[PDB]
């Protein structure tokens, strides 16, 4: 293909990027002079206004530095395409982000917002702000947080309607900002909101932080309502996110998953295929493995003595502090259901002394499984006993035979005083 | 440029800013225990301020205002009304600022 660039602008580039490891007010020098050699625009004068604006930042030159990231802002919206500018001047604001002034960096970051809004740069503007708005987060700020908000959903109001079609990035990354503020204030209601314009506007490409942020809140709205197929599969997704991206958060967000596989009852394991060798024998992820085998083996009093063992990382969180308790009660039933499958008529006290549980517990488990139709019999309360209906005779013909036999009969009947 | 959110159920001030949206707290107005303060803030003469009324158990009704300083965050004795002057009011009045005319309107007669 080949295109002639330019040969002394950057034999002249890279000669100072040779000096810059000399003494800094030459390698400044010569940068300077790369921009004088073309004068208009720079294209190696615009990384050569980047490295000035670096060997400054070294010594400690900041009015200029600062006039010529302006000169840089006007040069993203110019014969360099809008592509690696955004790269260059996130490097830049790391760079000065390495010292402390911290009103050198926010002047630094409002001149960016103000020379940003005057490019139209739509794409890197709202990236620069969700950046910014993360930032708040990290630090817990709501007062500039909720502005960026807002100017960010007015555009992506399309006037009459408060979203567009292909924004749906751009108010993906607000409802992640949302969702985590939500999950500062703990707001139910407004994170139900959330989810649910996030699910019908946010389609679209996402980044897989928060597709799996926004799927966490998702299972946990679900879960919180009582739904453990969504939760489960919102945790799935949010969970292969943080496989895919690597955030800290991976490991609660398995832990939930975990927690939500188990309630959806039906005999499933979420240890099995991602709890490998790596994962499986994680220290914080093995009490969970070694649940999920008691509750794949149905070993009541094991899953138990592991409850008791490791409190501090199963209840641990309230929410699974909550679930403990649904969760013992699906194991004891599951595991009562197994014990009175073989046979029938079995008294209470064995069950109780099997389940390790009271027997006023034992009784009102198989009440309940006997109003869920999963257990054919009955109980006998005065001599703490349960009696099974076999139904071993198997018939249930004699009924539609005598049904048959009097429908008919008065159907002849019928027929005869008619006819008569 | 701020908004005095003074009262509630109480002695709450809340005070908000528009180019900072946010909320904090900055005293308690001193006022005598056992009572339930009615709380009006209005501004005078270019100066936040407030007029509260105190009352207690088998105990006469007390107007007063104080002058509030911005940076103080205290409510500083301004004035105080005398009864002699100005009777009991109730409990549903209200407080608005404006200019009116002495001539064009009557002295209210009360017994000191």
């Amino acid at each position: 293909s080949n295109s002639e660039p330019n040969v002394d602008l950057e034999n002249q580039y890279y000669n100072s990027k040779a000096l810059k490891e000399d003494d800094p007010k030459a390698a400044l020098s010569s940068f300077q002079k790369v921009l004088e050699l073309e004068g208009e625009k720079g294209e190696w004068g615009f990384k050569a206004l980047k490295q000035m604006i670096k060997i400054n930042f070294k010594l400690t030159n900041f009015p200029e530095m600062m006039n010529r990231y302006k000169q840089l802002l006007t040069y993203i919206r110019s014969a360099v395409t809008r592509n690696y500018s955004e790269k260059s001047i996130n490097s830049i604001l790391d760079y000065i982000s390495t010292s402390k002034q911290m009103d050198l960096l926010q002047e630094f970051y409002e001149t960016t917002l103000e020379a940003l809004k005057d490019a139209k740069n739509d794409r890197l503007w709202f990236k620069t702000n969700t950046k910014l708005g993360k930032l708040y987060l990290e630090r817990e700020e709501y007062g500039k947080l909720q502005k960026i908000l807002r100017q960010l959903h007015q555009s992506c109001q399309t006037d009459d309607g408060e979203d567009d079609l292909k924004k749906g990035t751009q108010l993906l990354e607000i409802y992640a900002l949302e969702i985590q503020m939500y999950t500062a204030q703990k707001n139910n209601k407004k994170l139900k909101a959330l989810y649910e314009q996030s699910l019908h506007i946010k389609s679209a490409i996402p980044h897989p932080l928060i597709m799996g942020v926004i799927r966490e809140c998702g299972g946990k709205m679900h879960l919180r309502e009582g739904e453990f197929e969504k939760a489960h599969t919102d945790f799935f997704e949010a969970f292969k996110n943080y496989d895919e991206s690597g955030s800290p958060r991976r490991t609660t967000c398995l832990k939930y998953l975990v927690l939500a596989n188990m309630l959806m009852k039906s005999g499933i394991n979420p240890f099995d295929s991602q709890e490998a060798k790596p994962y499986k024998n994680d220290p914080e992820i093995l009490a969970m493995t070694n649940l999920v085998s008691a509750y794949q083996n149905n070993d009541i009093t094991e899953f138990e003595k592991i409850l008791k063992t490791n409190h501090s990382n199963i209840m641990d969180d309230p929410f699974i502090r909550e679930h403990i308790e649904e969760l013992l009660r699906n194991i004891r039933t599951q595991v009562l259901i197994k014990l009175i499958k073989p046979y029938t008529r079995i008294h209470i006290p064995f069950i109780s002394k099997e389940l390790n549980i009271d027997v006023a517990d034992v009784e009102s488990l198989l009440v309940q499984c006997i109003l869920d139709n999963t257990i054919h019999g009955r109980i006998d309360q005065v001599n703490q006993l349960l009696e099974l209906d076999h139904q071993k005779r198997g018939g249930a013909r004699y009924t539609a035979l005598d049904k048959w036999t009097n429908q008919l009969n008065s159907l002849n009947q019928a027929v005869v005083s008619k006819l008569a | 440029d701020k908004i005095f959110y003074i009262g509630g159920l109480s002695v709450t001030v809340e005070i908000y800013d528009v180019n900072k949206n946010e909320w904090k707290m900055a005293a308690n107005i001193p006022a005598k225990r056992y009572s339930d303060p009615c709380v009006r803030a209005v501004v005078i003469s270019n100066s936040l301020c407030v007029f509260m009324r105190e009352t207690h158990l088998n105990e006469r009704a007390k107007y007063v205002t104080y002058q509030y300083d911005l940076e103080l965050d205290r409510w500083s004795l301004r004035q105080h009304i005398s009864e002699r002057v100005l009777w009991d009011l109730g409990r549903d009045f209200r407080c608005t600022v404006g200019k009116l005319y002495p001539s064009c309107l009557e002295e209210s007669p009360w017994k000191p």
